[PDB]
Formats: structure tokens, C-alpha cells, sequence
């Protein structure tokens, strides 16, 4: 029993995007479709619901004017539009399988299968590779024999970037920050390690940094500052 | 309740081991076929008026409640059958089996499934179910939609 | 729209004791019918919801007996007999009483250790940024627990507003803490027309607010 919803989306303000998602292991045509978005770091907000037994549909007052669900009964497939997109719309989107009779309850209860969700992000900005830049260890990064260093990654667009350290063979004491969404619409993240401060003279420290929506790759040696 | 019953102000809907009266609307159940008006607010003026499936408005200073009929508990709100107060079934409902003289609740499922050997007769086991329901309308055909049976438009 | 508020936001659990969420809601969830249509969500991280309760007290086939839940009218609760480490992630109700059907915000399972300071460290931009006309000024809040810390950044002594983000790593997995980057970004120009650069941090692990800064330019 699974729904599997379509790839990741990037949209321009003022846009439609299409999220499908494909029912098998049960009649699809015997239920319906409830679809709920989630916004980054926030909770669960149902948009609307249709029958794939008889095509009802309920629409949530947040988008009723400009969502458009439909059932394709031949693929077993729900498809969800929403239209003129605002940056406010950047969200996975979950379809989950829901009743088919929106008028009777009898003795089944809905949202027991979910799809793995769809990624919609809504932006005016273009794609871009980011700028990476030192966090130096210094002083001021030191604290007892443990000095700590670090990569900012900055104004890239879209997510995800992605960080190494010396090519995968530093893990211990990473850690990659969540990325900040800027004024500007680009996002920027920052990466950093602790290590032994003795070893600031005996090892080099590289942060791999690699954007696949703009075939970006860098890598930063970041050198320590005396 | 059978293939042959004509629910009154209601549908029949069929599931694995058996059929029952669905009502229309918001009327509840005043025996096996028959649904009428429910009252909102049990007292004086709604004596004796159903105030939900196989419950109707009684008196018992004087005070007036909502009680099952009789062979029938309130449990979590809702009328059942004394024999069903202990029973859960999952994917289904507990109805008093038929072929026992001693009423026993036993689980009756949603379409696409049916009791399963190896979880106490729960309604666990996917199997199907052949619709039985008799659609006179020449339009209508039996249907299946959130785990029932039930005659609708073809 | 039925509000649903759940309580706490934030639960640390051990492992191998009981938890227990709370879900309240802003009216009745009793139907005409007589059913009570309040259900239990869990989400992974990095995963789908996953119904884990129906019907108030319905536990989903292939949902462990450590998950029960009871309630009725607008006051439910989820209960864990036992966390297992796979339980962290976040817990949500809903109803489908009233139209629309509404969650509550959720409630997040995090591991219980005690409680540890940051370690505090500030990076002034780099030379490589400056020549391209901007200053990021970052802070780094290391290792710390519990997981809420305020930060402020003071520019010769003045107070930021509105120029700083922060985002915080998910709980670790060994050691069960948090780290915490704040960014302050400024032009170049404003940035070169002050002296003295801090962020001020405060945390449960600290008795007095900790200050790191450093002068432009040392």
C-alpha cells in the first residue's frame, strides 16, 4: 500500500506548479485524497481534499481560490495544483489516502497512508552557485587545547548545498548548520569543525562544498590565524 | 437485515459477514430498518423521541435521558450490543454472529478484508468479499467505497 | 477552525522511562454520531507522518503497544510505556470532527541528558569576503543543552535588530546536544565604521550571560 507523489518543484511567484501521486496496493477509486503542507520547521496544514469514488472535492479557505484537485481514475492518480504561487507557498506537500464518501462515515478512517511528500519552493531568485569563505580559527575560536573552524556558505540558490570535510575523512566535531533563507532570497549556511588546537600546524583542513543545481564545486582550505 | 430489506429513510451497505441499515442524512436507527429525526436535547417536549441508533429519549426529582434499547449498551457514546461492549476488531466492526443461539459479538470487516485465523478473527486477513446487494434502480449498481458496499449511480 | 493545542513543545525523554503528550482542543470532538474522529501522528525525522492511533484510542496495525491513547470531549493524550531511541521525531493530533480537519503543532520527542554550556566562539569576515562588499560576522554556540539559548549581537555596544539570523543542528546522535550559529550581516562600509563586535549569550548552563567579541582589524 503506497502513494508516491512526483519530484521536487521550483517556481517563480505568480506560477502553478502540479504535484501528482500515484495510489497502489488498494482501490484507489473506493477513497479519496486529503493533501497537507508543511512549511520549513513548521506543523501539518490541510489544503483540501477529492474523492476518487466520485469526484467531490473540498477546498481549505487559505487556497480555495486558486487550488485545482483532480483524479486521473486510469493511472490511479491525484493531482494537486496550486496556482499564482507566493513565496509563502514554499512547503512539502504530503498527498494521504482519505475517505471516498465525503457524505457518510461508516468504519473507515483516513490519513492511514501518506506519500513521501514534495518539495515546493517558490522564489523570484534564479539559481546560483554559492560563495564560500574562511572561518579562520583563531583566539577567539579557541577554547582549552580545542580550537574551532569553519566554512560560510553563502547566497546560493536553490537548496540543497552540500559539505565535506577533507574530503569526508574529518567527521568528528562537525557540524552543518541548517540554511537561513536571506532578504535577498538566497540562502546561506555555515559549516564548522572543532579539532585539537595542536593540530592547526600539522594538518590541513579543506571544506568541500558542492551545489548541484549549479554544478558548483569548491574547496576552501581554511587557514589558521596565529 | 437481508438482500432483501428496504432500509426506511436509509441505504443498505454490505461488509464481509454482513449487511445493516445506513441512514440518511443525520436520522438514527430506531430498530434494524428503520431511521427517523433525531432530537438534539432529551426532555419533556422530546419524550420518547429517538436521540440516537437504538437510543430514544426516557423519563426517570423528574429528569429526562437518553438510554439504549434494550440487548444494547452505551459505550463511548454510542448504542452497541451487549455481547460487542468487549470486543475490538480493527478493520470492521463487532455484529452478534447469526449462526451462534448465544449472542456472541464476533468482527465483520471492510471490504478487502475479512477475519483472520491467525489474529483472533480480527480483521486483519486481506480477502475479498462478492457483493450481494440487490440495486433496483436501473441506473444504480453496487459500489465500493471506504471499506462497504452500497448501491449507487454506475 | 477547531484549534488544537498540544503540550509540551518540546519533550526530553529517557530511554526505557514513560512519556506522555497532551492534545487539547477548542471544542468538542464528540459527532453527531457519537464517534470522537482524534488521531496520533509521528514523524521521523526526514520522513512522512505516520498514523500511529485513529479513533482516539485505535492503535494502527504494525504500531508497537507501547503507544496508547486515550481522552474524550477536547482533552487527549498520547502515551510511550517505554522510549525506544526510534520514538524521537514529532507528534502530532488531528481531528476530523469538524470541517476542516485541523493538527495541532506538534510536539517534539527529543533525548533527556543534562544540562552542558555552550562553548562560544566568534569569527570575524574574512578578508575574501570583505573585498566583495559585504561582512558576515558569525557566532558559534557549541555542544550545548538544552536546546533554547537567546544570543545578542552589540555593535559598540549597540544593540542588533533585524540584521541576524540562526539556525540550529538537530540533537546529536552520541551526545545528545545542540549547536547554534548566529550571522550578522552587514555592508562593508557599515561595518568598517565600528570598533567592537559581540555577541552575548545566554543559556541555562551559564549563570552569567557570556560575551564573546573581538575589535575590527586585531
Amino acid at each position: 500500500v503506497q502513494l508516491v507523489q512526483s519530484g521536487g518543484e521550483v517556481k517563480k511567484p505568480g506560477a502553478s506548479v502540479k504535484v501528482s501521486c500515484k495510489a497502489s496496493g488498494y482501490t484507489f477509486t473506493s477513497y479519496g485524497i486529503s493533501w497537507v503542507r508543511q512549511a520549513p520547521g513548521q506543523g501539518l496544514e490541510w489544503m483540501g481534499w477529492i474523492s476518487a469514488y466520485n469526484g467531490n472535492r473540498k477546498y481549505a479557505q487559505k487556497v480555495q481560490g486558486r487550488v485545482s484537485m483532480t483524479i486521473d481514475t486510469h493511472t490511479s492518480t491525484a493531482n494537486m495544483e496550486l496556482r499564482s504561487l507566493r513565496s509563502d507557498d514554499t512547503a512539502v506537500y504530503y498527498c494521504a489516502k482519505d475517505r471516498g464518501d465525503g457524505d457518510y462515515r461508516y468504519y473507515y478512517y483516513g490519513m492511514d497512508v501518506w506519500g513521501q511528500g514534495t518539495t515546493v519552493t517558490v522564489s523570484s531568485a534564479s539559481t546560483k552557485g554559492p560563495s564560500v569563505f574562511p572561518l579562520a580559527p583563531s583566539s577567539k575560536s579557541t577554547s582549552g587545547g580545542t580550537a574551532a573552524l569553519g566554512c560560510l556558505v553563502k547566497d546560493y540558490f536553490p537548496e540543497p548545498v552540500t559539505v565535506s570535510w577533507n574530503s569526508g575523512a574529518l567527521t568528528s566535531g562537525v557540524h552543518t548548520f541548517p540554511a537561513v533563507l536571506q532578504s535577498s532570497g538566497l540562502y546561506s549556511l555555515s559549516s564548522v569543525v572543532t579539532v585539537p588546537s595542536s593540530s592547526l600546524g600539522t594538518q590541513t583542513y579543506i571544506c568541500n562544498v558542492n551545489h548541484k543545481p549549479s554544478n558548483t564545486k569548491v574547496d576552501k582550505k581554511v587557514e589558521p590565524k596565529s | 437485515v437481508t438482500v432483501d430489506t428496504v432500509c426506511k429513510r436509509g441505504f443498505l451497505i454490505q461488509m464481509s459477514g454482513h449487511l445493516e441499515c445506513k441512514c440518511e442524512n443525520d436520522l438514527v436507527l430506531v430498530n434494524e430498518e428503520t431511521c427517523e429525526e433525531k432530537v438534539l436535547k432529551c426532555d419533556e417536549k422530546t419524550v420518547n423521541k429517538p436521540c440516537g441508533d437504538f437510543s430514544k429519549c426516557i423519563k426517570i426529582p423528574v429528569s429526562y435521558a437518553c438510554k439504549c434499547n434494550l440487548g444494547y449498551d452505551m459505550v463511548n457514546n454510542v448504542c452497541i450490543p451487549n455481547e460487542c461492549k468487549q470486543v475490538t476488531c480493527g478493520n470492521g466492526k463487532c455484529i452478534l454472529d447469526t449462526s451462534n443461539p448465544v449472542k456472541t459479538g464476533v468482527c465483520s470487516c471492510n471490504i478487502g478484508k475479512v477475519p483472520n485465523v491467525q489474529d483472533q478473527n480480527k480483521c486483519s486477513k486481506d480477502g475479498e468479499t462478492k457483493c450481494s446487494l440487490k440495486c433496483l434502480k436501473e441506473q444504480e449498481t453496487c459500489k465500493a467505497v471506504d471499506g462497504i458496499y452500497k448501491c449507487d449511480c454506475k | 477552525d477547531v484549534v488544537m493545542t498540544q503540550s509540551p513543545l518540546s519533550l526530553p525523554v529517557t530511554l526505557g522511562q514513560p512519556a506522555s503528550i497532551s492534545c487539547r482542543s477548542s471544542q468538542s470532538l464528540v459527532y453527531s454520531d457519537g464517534n470522537t474522529y482524534l488521531s496520533w501522528f509521528q514523524q521521523r525525522p526526514g520522513q512522512s507522518p505516520r498514523r500511529l492511533i485513529y479513533k482516539v484510542s485505535n492503535r494502527d496495525s504494525g504500531v508497537p503497544d507501547r503507544f496508547s491513547g486515550s481522552g474524550s470531549g477536547t482533552d487527549f493524550t498520547l502515551k510511550i510505556s517505554r522510549v525506544e531511541a526510534e520514538d524521537v521525531g514529532v507528534y502530532y493530533c488531528m481531528q476530523d470532527t469538524h470541517w476542516p480537519p485541523t493538527f495541532g503543532g506538534g510536539t517534539k520527542v527529543e533525548i533527556k541528558r543534562t544540562v552542558a554550556a555552550p562553548s562560544v566562539f566568534i569569527f570575524p569576515p574574512s578578508d575574501e569576503q570583505l573585498k566583495s562588499g559585504t561582512a558576515s560576522v558569525v557566532c558559534l554556540l557549541n555542544n550545548f543543552y538544552p536546546r533554547e539559548a537567546k544570543v545578542q549581537w552589540k555593535v559598540d555596544n549597540a544593540l542588533q535588530s533585524g540584521n541576524s539570523q540562526e539556525s540550529v543542528t538537530e540533537q546529536d546522535s552520541k551526545d545528545s546536544t545542540y549547536s547554534l550559529s548566529s550571522t550578522l550581516t552587514l555592508s562593508k562600509a557599515d561595518y568598517e565604521k565600528h570598533k567592537v563586535y559581540a555577541c552575548e549569550v545566554t543559556h541555562q548552563g551559564l549563570s552569567s550571560p557570556v560575551t564573546k567579541s573581538f575589535n575590527r582589524g586585531e
